[PDB]
């Protein structure tokens, strides 16, 4: 496992893991072993603890932490609680008669490890949120501490993306070989493919619609919306058995029709029109992202459709990803960072319509120069990417949770002369969910 | 051809104990799996459809449960109606319907 | 109530024809899909065919797909099976089953009501 000794190593703790995930019901709890000696303890005891700690830049920090863990493991059981685990106990395979180990519990509903990004000539402070598992060994509690015996790890949680997604996918992957295929085998397995893969996704449940009943309205016109998908790969599959191909191409072609109408109720869009003196009609804009839930690295596509009466020809289109974070404190301030750019040249007549999907990722290494980002964790590791999404609040409290980090989509239209029109998407980005020694040292 | 596989060819149990009766599917069904106990010289009857629903009038030491592409099913046996062979159906579509080799619960 | 009437069997020469007739009482044919389930003498079920009068379609099997021929008559409450050139292999006792529709409980519940069946033998002599 992980080991890390004091200055004086007389006093060493191991741990089953480095990173904990958070179910929202309770986090892992922490299981740790303290090995040390009772000659150098002749009259004292050993300590453990765990806190939120908080960090900026007596290293010249502002602070303001909450929490409090207390296990006291000297000797282990003043009354026997072991809530014992496997690994804890198990640790005492090749440890002696002065190995006791604790046992931690986190709440259910603490901050993430967010970290944000400072520099030289920052466009931000810094501050963090970062978890500590201290030990140490005095007369009591209170006693002063001292450097020659304390262990202090560094620990970390993280949140892990909660099968609809999948199924959408494998339709969409579905309909391409469909009108690809040149034979009726492969569009006969394509039809049973997507067919297997709409049922499935009929059983699922929603994200948007999960806090409602499941017998609401809502789940009903969702389950007759796939029963509508699935007459419709229905018809596709007798046609195919029939052997027309042609004619399953068109009905694979009517699901196009289904999925845009699945698109506009379930998935995020956005829609602002604006208009000029001088003329007859206005300028209308669209933008749609193919899916809620995205994956560190997983590029992203945006689809853009724009339609146009008016007497301006407009040849630009920008769009962007967009950190925003929040620092729930008595600092309290809003910062937004392009992660990533994207430009094209393409057109806008004065009457004709145009649609394209452009796809996008939003990727440190090439974000990395540019100051106040939103980070879980120290740079040189290599573990560190940007920090995910603040999973919001289920109704709880707002200012404890201390940094809340979110995403959106930005697409700009740049009006020609003689503000500009713009659309947000809200996103999300998450990431996907004998013994062997080491140190812990990071 | 979506394939349907039983791996317990045979079973030997004896009245009241626990017998376990597996499937294995050769591709994604979403669920659409149904099992059918054929008495000897009899026409199947309707156990358990939709991989985990009760048909009524069935008895209640039945049931079933799905597990990626894998079908089982489950009882406690009774004496008269439960020593015969089982069966493993998947219907996704009228014309892709493909039947599991048997399983014989015999007696010990 | 719901009961599958099949009949029609007896013992044909190589290459003869026959005809399986599958009728229905306490349900009409225009609500609902009719199969054909074969079973070896000692074997598992097998698949042969099926229609749906509600579109006349009709789908075969790889073993029977150029003799077999299935036709249904909502009148009289029976869907026709011809045979042709029956080979050795089709000596099997014949079920016929009754599937739902797709919209609702219905198509879920598959071959809630089968038939008796009844027995063809194929010899030479």
């Amino acid at each position: 496992v992980f080991k890390k000794a004091s200055p004086n190593g007389k006093l060493t703790v191991y741990l089953g893991k480095r990173d904990f995930v958070d179910h929202i019901d309770l986090v892992d709890p922490v299981d740790g072993v303290v090995l040390v000696d009772p000659e150098y303890l002749k009259e004292r005891r050993v300590y453990v603890t765990l806190t939120c700690a908080f960090r900026y830049g007596l290293g010249l920090t502002f602070r303001k932490d909450l929490f409090v863990a207390n296990v006291q493991s000297f000797p282990p059981a003043p009354e026997d609680k072991k809530p014992l685990t496997r690994l804890q106990e198990r640790l005492i395979k090749k440890l002696g008669e002065h190995a006791y180990p604790f046992t931690f519990e986190i709440p259910p509903n603490l901050p993430c490890s967010v970290t944000l990004q400072p520099g030289p000539e920052d466009t931000g402070k810094a501050c963090g949120v970062d978890y500590e598992v201290k030990a140490f060994c005095a007369e009591n509690l209170e006693e002063k501490i001292h450097k020659r015996n304390s262990v202090r790890l560094v620990i970390r949680k993280v949140q892990y993306a909660p099968d609809l997604e999948d199924n959408w996918e494998t339709l969409n992957d579905n309909l391409k070989v469909i009108e690809k295929a040149d034979n009726a085998a492969q569009v006969k397995d394509a039809l049973t493919k997507m067919r297997a893969a709409a049922l499935d996704a009929q059983k699922a449940t929603p994200p948007k619609l999960e806090d409602k009943s499941p017998d609401s309205p809502e789940m009903k016109d969702f389950r007759h919306g796939f029963d509508i998908l699935v007459g419709q790969i229905d018809d596709a599959l007798k046609l195919a058995n029939e052997g027309k191909v042609k004619e399953a191409q068109a009905a694979a072609e009517q699901l196009k029709t289904t999925r845009n109408a699945y698109i506009q109720k379930y998935l995020p869009t956005a829609e602002t029109t604006r208009q000029f003196l001088m003329s007859d009609k206005p300028l209308h804009l669209e933008a749609s992202l193919d899916k809620e839930i995205y994956y560190h690295g997983e590029p992203i596509s945006v689809n853009v459709h724009v339609t146009n009466n008016t007497n301006k020809t407009v040849k630009k289109i920008k769009i962007s990803v967009r950190q925003y974070a929040d620092i729930c404190l008595f600092n309290t301030a809003q910062y937004k960072c392009p992660v990533a750019m994207e430009e094209a040249d393409d057109t806008v007549a004065p009457s004709s319509t145009f649609c394209k999907v452009y796809t996008l990722t939003p990727f440190l290494a090439n974000n990395r120069e540019k100051r106040g980002l939103a980070l879980d964790g120290k740079l040189k590791h290599e573990d560190t990417n940007l920090a995910s999404s603040t999973l919001l609040r289920e109704g709880a409290n707002r200012e404890i949770l201390g940094i809340i980090v979110s995403y959106k989509v930005k697409v700009k239209l740049v009006v020609s002369r003689g503000s500009d029109v713009a659309v947000e998407l809200p996103f999300t980005l998450m990431h996907p969910k004998d013994i062997v020694f080491e140190d812990f040292a990071r | 051809d979506i394939q349907m596989t039983q791996s317990p060819s045979s079973l030997s149990a004896s009245v009241g104990d626990r017998v376990t009766i597996t499937c294995r599917a050769s591709q994604s069904v979403s669920s659409a799996v149904a099992w059918y106990q054929q008495k000897p010289g009899k026409a199947p009857k309707l156990l358990i459809y939709s991989a985990s629903s009760l048909y009524s009038g069935v008895p209640s030491r039945f049931s079933g449960s799905r597990s990626g592409t894998d079908f089982t099913l489950t009882i406690s046996s009774l004496q008269p109606e439960d020593f015969a062979t089982y069966y493993c159906q998947q219907y996704l579509y009228y014309s892709l319907v493909t039947f599991g080799q048997g399983t014989k619960v015999e007696i010990k | 109530e719901v009961q599958l009437v099949e009949s029609g069997g007896g013992l044909v020469q190589p290459g003869g024809s026959l005809r399986l007739s599958c009728a229905a009482s306490g349900f009409n044919v225009v609500d609902f899909s009719l199969h054909w389930v074969r079973q070896a003498p000692g074997k598992g079920l097998e698949w042969v065919a099926y229609i749906s009068s509600s579109s006349g379609s009709t789908s075969y099997a790889d073993s029977v797909k150029g003799r077999f021929t299935i036709s249904a008559d909502t009148s009289k409450n029976t869907a026709y099976l011809q045979m042709n050139s029956l080979r050795a292999e089709d000596t099997a006792v014949y079920y016929c089953a009754r599937w739902g529709y797709w919209p609702g409980e219905p198509w879920w519940k598959a071959f809630d009501y089968w038939g008796q069946g009844t027995l063809v033998t194929v010899s030479s002599a």
